[PDB]
């Protein structure tokens, strides 16, 4: 009806045709500020921040995207599946820019951004702790969004 | 290495 609400359902088609040609959205510093940092949003944004291209032999990066893939597959083919939730992309080579924003020196790292305000603390999934299963990510993302996307291989 | 450190795009 509004302005702003006809902007915001139009942004939303707009991932749900990017999401008829991917199941995750590789995104440079333009794309991330107008889908995960512009307002207004109603969606939930996962993003992985990573290292892929091969020179770095970040082999962590790689790791952590093969569950990424995964993950961003098994909310495709979900039941759950909706326009709620969205899976990004950002390489550290294609958007410097975003990692120097968020001060980010190194891969990888998944956030939540929320549809309102900024990422929380456990918005930052804790890597370090608890490895990168798929199976894992998607506990912290139940925990986050109160979405349950069961993994599958 | 291990760590994956990004300095330059």
């Amino acid at each position: 009806a509004s302005k702003k609400e006809n902007l915001l359902a139009e942004k939303v088609e707009q991932l749900m045709e990017w999401s008829s040609r991917r199941s995750i959205f590789r995104m440079n510093g333009d794309k991330f500020r107008k889908f995960i940092k512009a307002p207004p949003r109603n969606y939930s944004m996962i993003v992985m921040f990573t290292a892929l291209q091969p020179q770095r032999q970040c082999s962590v990066s790689r790791q952590a995207n093969e569950e990424y893939q995964i993950l961003a597959n098994s909310w495709r083919y979900s039941s759950a599946f909706s326009n709620k939730l969205f899976f990004s992309m950002v390489d550290y080579d294609e958007g410097t820019d975003v990692f120097q924003q968020l001060n980010m020196n190194s891969a990888p790292t998944f956030m939540h951004f929320p549809p309102k305000g900024r990422p929380k603390r456990a918005d930052t999934f804790d890597l370090q702790r608890i490895g990168f299963a798929a199976e894992q990510l998607a506990k912290w993302i139940a925990d986050r969004t109160d979405v349950h996307i069961r993994v599958f291989r | 290495n291990y760590t994956c450190e990004l300095k330059y795009g």
